[PDB]
């Protein structure tokens, strides 16, 4: 099987082929079009049958339709398809090589024989068409079998042996080189480099060589085993090695008739011989099995497609898949897609789950969102931001909420004073007390006896009630429910009055109500006042604990859990409710005994389970950095817990993760060109690590630049338009001829002083020069400041 | 998904973001490196500058961070690492835009990846060729950016690889400011985690286990904060391995297997993370780019495919 | 008047990151913003960007730089 391409005959975009079939016996011309990958571009034309044992073909460009057909009886059967001549050598020989040159000369490849010359080269229009036998314009190669020959110009030709390489002119009878090697079959040229073809061998040894290295001789590639055998036994080979027709350096090998290999080829000069070696092997697998032969496609924008031959002649097209090459991500969540066969890149913006949206699900986006949003800056404003906006973030707003509370307590001077700092500590902290005993808790009691306008802990219990925002006034709970109501969350008004124990309150709250529903839940809860001195199980409780196990409300289910049975047990473990409302009703009605497991309870959980929420319980203490680890660790928001551990972390305890987290978000926040959200993180770092004394304990830049006056060589400032320890004058603005002055900011109050050229102007008066100009303005200066 | 055409007259090998995310520069097999920017007006990629690098197909290129400038590294296979830094002062599109640096020609073998290092250890850089020696470049010179001097040389493979056997080499750093200098390098079978120990030079630290076949993408996940750090491997098999490094030679490490998926049926060529480490993007043989993200467990599952 | 950087005895990133803008973290070569209590530099666009939303160093060394730059 031989499928051969060839160019130059058709003035449509389409390729002609020649075909012969692996019984080699017919040769059979097509036109196949690149732009449908179907079977039915595949275009049989032509047939011309019966000729023996095809051992050879080849075409000639100069005109259209010259198809040179070898045998093995020895008949050269030259004919035309889009006259019919039958040449042969003196002596009859098997043809094992054929060549049809450019000007007209036409080569032979016969086998070993003695009183004859193997490469026999005449010219068509200077050929007897009235004898069988042929008139050898240039005669070589005596006493050898020439297996392989091609045409290198229009003079000189290159043909091997069976044991030779031969670079042959018809200028010179001498010959420029003859290698001594087995690798002499099927002489491929390189249709970009002309300087370069492949042969093989019997054991399918292929290899590369240089026409330059040989004449002067290593090959300059070699592959052991590569191609099929049956070289020096079987004169009816498949082409299993074609060179690539669409890029350079690189080839296709068939092997076992099922997958074909692309090899690309790298390529270094040590310094115009390059010494080649294999860069990347990739792996086709056609269509159908049990291919022979097969042959390249161009194809439009750089595509590949393989037109291939089976055992049994059947001719099919094969595309190339287009794998993709490199799919790198960015900081914006855009996915950019390069492909092994064109030159186009492919974007996917962010502007099984679609592409885009899993984009802008991810945490990423979520995060340049929210940094682009002033998230953190503020926790009374990220509450209110949170608030209005729905999507349903919830243990956000309730850890930020919580995170104001303690703020607005820091800044009131409430638990900053005294012998101990007790700044931004936890329920837990507090509750398990651990330099007097007495000491602290009479300073604990002082701390309590700051705003005064039946249990053994009652100097932590009310700090709990500190920390954790319940120490609040009965008419401000009324103005509390009033609010609630306001906001139209009735629902929540209700549980706070159940939580707070006025039943008959939520009644009328949940009554003349905006919707039906909520008055049904007011008479079912108005059903217990009356009620509550029975001994249960009963149809009532059913029906209450029914409506708890089946509503959707985490309030009323909690309200229905409490109005059924009398416990607060079924109410202090129900997760949908916020921590804060039951940290309140724990340390309202709970004794200190079960309280304390309670808290052991939900500190163990929220340290492991990484619930923002539980900082409440912690605090921002090492234990809160484990909380926010785990929240890291469960989530990858490393924004959140910036944010967070900026408010304890250096002004109480160095550890290295709250560093590590940092320095990731001034970096992202570098990343996504947010550089004036980073010095805003960066001055509210320098607000937030003040101790009690005031010392800054964050790590600052060093000092950079200071300015000299070159007169006595000091500073002109210390940390009136003159030196202050020479009295030298100070250089003028260039434009308005004012000097420096040196003893919410306006532009024309400062020099904008260039470290390149060392001259000033006032930043208005440089803003508006440099507007218009690029050019210092300084007389005799060249650089360009802006 | 709008396609943009880079212009390259052959193959495209790297193309690597910059820190800003709003620049894209592209090596090729035409021996050109084109940069293209990213217009805030027409929302379009624009070629920046153009111009002619090396002698040989260009395989590598990489940004360096911004706290050091605009330069961008260039590994090819004409054993040449040429660093470019670009001119505030010179015309668009112009080929003098870029202004060469250096030429670092200490490695006898013809490169494959150089990854500029992290911004927490300097301006160094790291360079694999088909020599089986790794290459470390600081520039400890803040005043010229030319000093370029070698200070680490570490031998991978015992031979270089023959001349017709494929082979791949890819670098990742380890983006991680408060945690010993470690680099992960992959030579064809195997995959190595060096570290810096307290001497000033590089030691084999740990391996990661698995690799049947050739090594096509080692990408570092970034160090967003979490307890452990992840690699992803992209085998000429269809395993996408990520492995989960624990630390705690300064510092002990243990390498642990997190997944291992065969979803893609062919060679794994390019796998690489997000900013957070998230999402996992990996392409695989059969034209198709598989998301990959971690839904209520550690184990990552797969998400949107995109073909 | 000359500009003089601080000569400061350092080894690794902060001989780099010495000069460097407080806004941006870029390198500072031309029209620069120096104030004189803190021996800060900053470009021109990012000064004229930075004080009119701040009011302290972009560093955060707490030095209020429009009443201090004298
Ligand atoms: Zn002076
Ligand atoms: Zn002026
Ligand atoms: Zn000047
Ligand atoms: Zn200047
Ligand atoms: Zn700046
Ligand atoms: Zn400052
Ligand atoms: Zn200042």
């Amino acid at each position: 099987g031989l499928i051969k391409k060839v160019t130059h005959w058709s003035y449509d975009n389409l390729i002609d082929y020649l075909s012969v079939n692996p019984t080699r016996d017919e040769v059979t011309h097509y036109k196949v079009d690149p732009e449908n990958e179907s079977d039915e571009s595949i275009i049989k034309l032509h047939t011309v049958k019966d000729f023996g044992s095809i051992t050879c073909l080849d075409y000639s460009e100069s005109e259209i339709g010259m198809i040179g057909v070898g045998e093995k009886n020895g008949y050269l059967r030259i004919f035309n398809i889009s006259y019919d001549i039958r040449v042969r050598a003196k002596k009859q020989r098997c043809i094992n090589s054929l060549g049809i040159n450019t000007n007209g000369l036409i080569a032979m490849g016969l086998d070993r024989n003695k009183h004859d010359s193997s490469l026999q080269i005449w010219d068509m229009n200077y050929h007897d068409d009235s004898h069988e036998t042929i008139n050898p314009m240039f005669s070589y190669c005596t006493n050898e079998s020439i297996v392989s020959l091609k045409f290198l110009n229009d003079t000189s030709v290159l043909a091997a042996s069976t044991k030779f390489l031969k670079e042959i002119d018809v200028r010179s009878p001498n010959p420029i080189y003859q290698h001594p090697t087995r690798l002499t079959y099927d002489i491929k040229l390189n249709p970009f480099n002309d300087w370069q073809f492949s042969t093989y061998g019997d054991d399918g040894t292929l290899a590369i060589w240089d026409r330059r290295k040989l004449s002067d001789a290593s090959p300059l590639l070699t592959f052991e085993k590569l191609v099929g055998s049956g070289a020096a036994s079987r004169k009816y080979m498949n082409s299993c090695f074609r060179w690539s027709c669409v890029r350079n350096n690189e080839f296709a090998t068939l092997h076992r008739g099922d997958t074909i290999k692309r090899w690309r080829l790298g390529y270094y000069c040590d310094s115009n011989i390059e010494n080649l070696f294999v860069s990347s092997v990739h792996d086709t697998n056609t269509m159908y099995d049990r291919v022979a032969t097969f042959d390249y496609i161009p194809r439009s924008n750089n595509g590949t497609s393989l037109i291939c031959m089976r055992q049994s002649g059947t001719i099919y097209r094969m595309p190339i898949s287009e794998v993709c090459s490199k799919a790198i991500l960015n900081n914006r969540n855009s996915l950019l897609l390069s492909n092994f066969e064109n030159t186009e890149i492919d974007e996917i913006r962010v502007n099984f789950w679609k592409p885009e949206k899993l984009l802008e699900k991810d945490i990423s986006v979520i995060m340049r969102t929210r940094a682009s949003l002033g998230y953190g800056l503020d926790p009374m404003n990220t509450v209110e931001m949170i608030d209005s906006s729905k999507q349903n973030n919830a243990y956000i707003r309730n850890t930020w909420r919580w995170i104001a509370i303690a703020k607005a307590s820091v800044d009131d001077g409430t638990m900053v004073s005294g012998d101990l700092d007790l700044g931004y500590e936890g329920v837990i902290g507090i509750w398990n007390g651990i330099l007097s005993d007495k000491q602290l808790n009479k300073e604990m009691e002082k701390i309590i006896k700051l705003r005064r306008k039946g249990s053994p802990k009652y100097v932590q219990r009310r700090l709990c009630l500190i920390i954790s925002g319940w120490d609040l006034s009965r008419s401000d709970y009324e103005d509390k429910y009033n609010i609630i109501m306001k906001n139209g969350h009735y629902e929540k008004a209700a549980a706070w009055a159940v939580f707070f124990g006025d039943i008959p309150k939520a009644v009328e709250i949940l009554g003349s109500a905006k919707k039906e529903r909520l008055r049904l839940i007011a008479t079912a809860i108005a059903g217990y006042l009356a009620y509550k001195d029975l001994p249960g199980n009963n149809a009532w409780r059913q029906q209450c604990r029914k409506m708890s196990s089946e509503l959707d409300d985490p309030y009323l289910r909690v309200i229905f859990a409490f109005i059924a049975d009398n416990d607060w047990w079924d109410i202090l473990y129900e997760p949908a409710i916020s921590l804060r409302e039951r940290l309140g009703v724990a340390l309202r009605f709970l004794n200190d005994t079960d309280l304390t497991t309670f808290l052991d309870r939900t500190s163990s959980t929220v340290i492991e389970n990484g619930e923002l929420e539980g900082l409440i319980l912690t605090g921002i203490t090492p234990n809160g950095i484990d909380l926010l680890q785990s929240y890291v660790n469960k989530t990858s928001d490393v924004q959140s817990a910036a944010l967070i551990s900026i408010f304890g972390s250096p002004r109480y305890f160095r550890d290295q993760r709250v560093d590590e987290w940092i320095q990731t978000y001034r970096d992202m926040l570098k990343s996504w060109e947010l550089f004036s959200m980073r010095a805003r993180f960066d001055v509210l770092r320098s607000k937030l690590s003040r101790t009690k004394t005031g010392v800054l304990t964050a790590d600052i830049k060093p000092r950079q630049i200071y300015i000299q006056c070159q007169n006595c060589k000091q500073n002109i400032n210390t940390p009136k338009y003159c030196c202050p320890h020479c009295g030298s004058s100070f250089p003028r603005c260039a434009i308005c001829l004012m000097p420096l002055g040196t003893s919410k900011l306006k532009l024309n109050e400062w020099f904008s002083f260039c470290l390149s050229c060392n001259h000033g102007m006032h930043a208005g008066h440089a803003e508006e020069w440099f507007d218009r100009h690029n050019v210092c303005p300084t007389p005799g200066c060249t650089c360009q400041c802006n | 998904m709008q396609p943009f055409d880079s212009g390259h007259d052959d193959l495209v090998h790297d193309v690597v973001y910059d820190f800003y995310g709003r620049h894209v520069a592209t090596c090729s097999s035409d021996q050109h490196i084109k940069v293209f920017k990213l217009d805030k007006d027409t929302s379009n990629w624009e070629l920046s500058d153009s111009w002619r690098a090396h002698d040989s197909s260009i395989v590598a290129i990489d940004w360096a961070s911004p706290e050091y400038g605009r330069i961008i590294a260039s590994a090819s296979y004409d054993k040449t690492v040429k660093l470019w830094e670009e001119d505030p002062d010179q015309e668009e599109c112009s080929g003098r835009r870029w202004n060469k640096l250096c030429t670092l020609n200490d490695s006898k073998g013809s490169l494959y990846s150089v990854k500029f290092a992290p911004a927490h250890l300097g301006l160094k850089l790291a360079c694999l060729g088909n020599d089986g020696i790794l290459r470390l470049y600081d520039a400890l010179e803040p005043s010229d950016l030319r000093s370029w001097t070698l200070t680490s040389e570490m031998k991978v493979l015992s031979i270089p690889p023959a001349n017709h056997l494929q082979s791949d080499f890819c670098l990742s750093w380890c983006p991680s400011r408060f945690s010993p200098e470690k680099l992960a390098v992959s030579a064809l079978e195997q995959a190595i985690i060096y570290q810096r120990g307290k001497d000033g030079k590089l030691h084999v630290a740990a391996k990661l286990p698995g690799h049947k076949s050739l090594i096509r993408s080692i990408s570092w996940a970034p160090s967003i904060g979490r307890w452990y750090q992840l690699i992803a491997t992209g085998c000429k098999d269809g395993r996408i391995r990520i492995f989960k490094i624990t630390e705690k030679l300064q510092s002990n490490l243990q390498v642990e297997l997190l997944s291992e998926h065969d979803d893609h049926n062919g060679e794994v060529w390019s796998v690489s993370w997000n900013l957070t480490g998230t999402i996992l993007s990996s392409a695989g043989d059969d034209g198709k780019v598989r998301l990959w993200k971690a839904t209520y467990s550690n184990e990552f599952k797969c998400m949107s495919v995109i073909t | 008047v000359l500009t003089h950087w601080i000569e400061n005895n350092e080894f690794g990133e902060e001989k780099f990151l010495a000069r460097n803008c407080n806004y941006c973290d870029l390198r500072v070569t031309r029209s620069s913003f120096i104030c004189g209590n803190c021996q800060h530099v900053l470009h021109s666009s990012c000064a004229r960007i930075w004080w009119e939303i701040g009011d302290e160093c972009p560093s955060g060394c707490g030095c209020n730089c429009p009443e201090m730059f004298d």
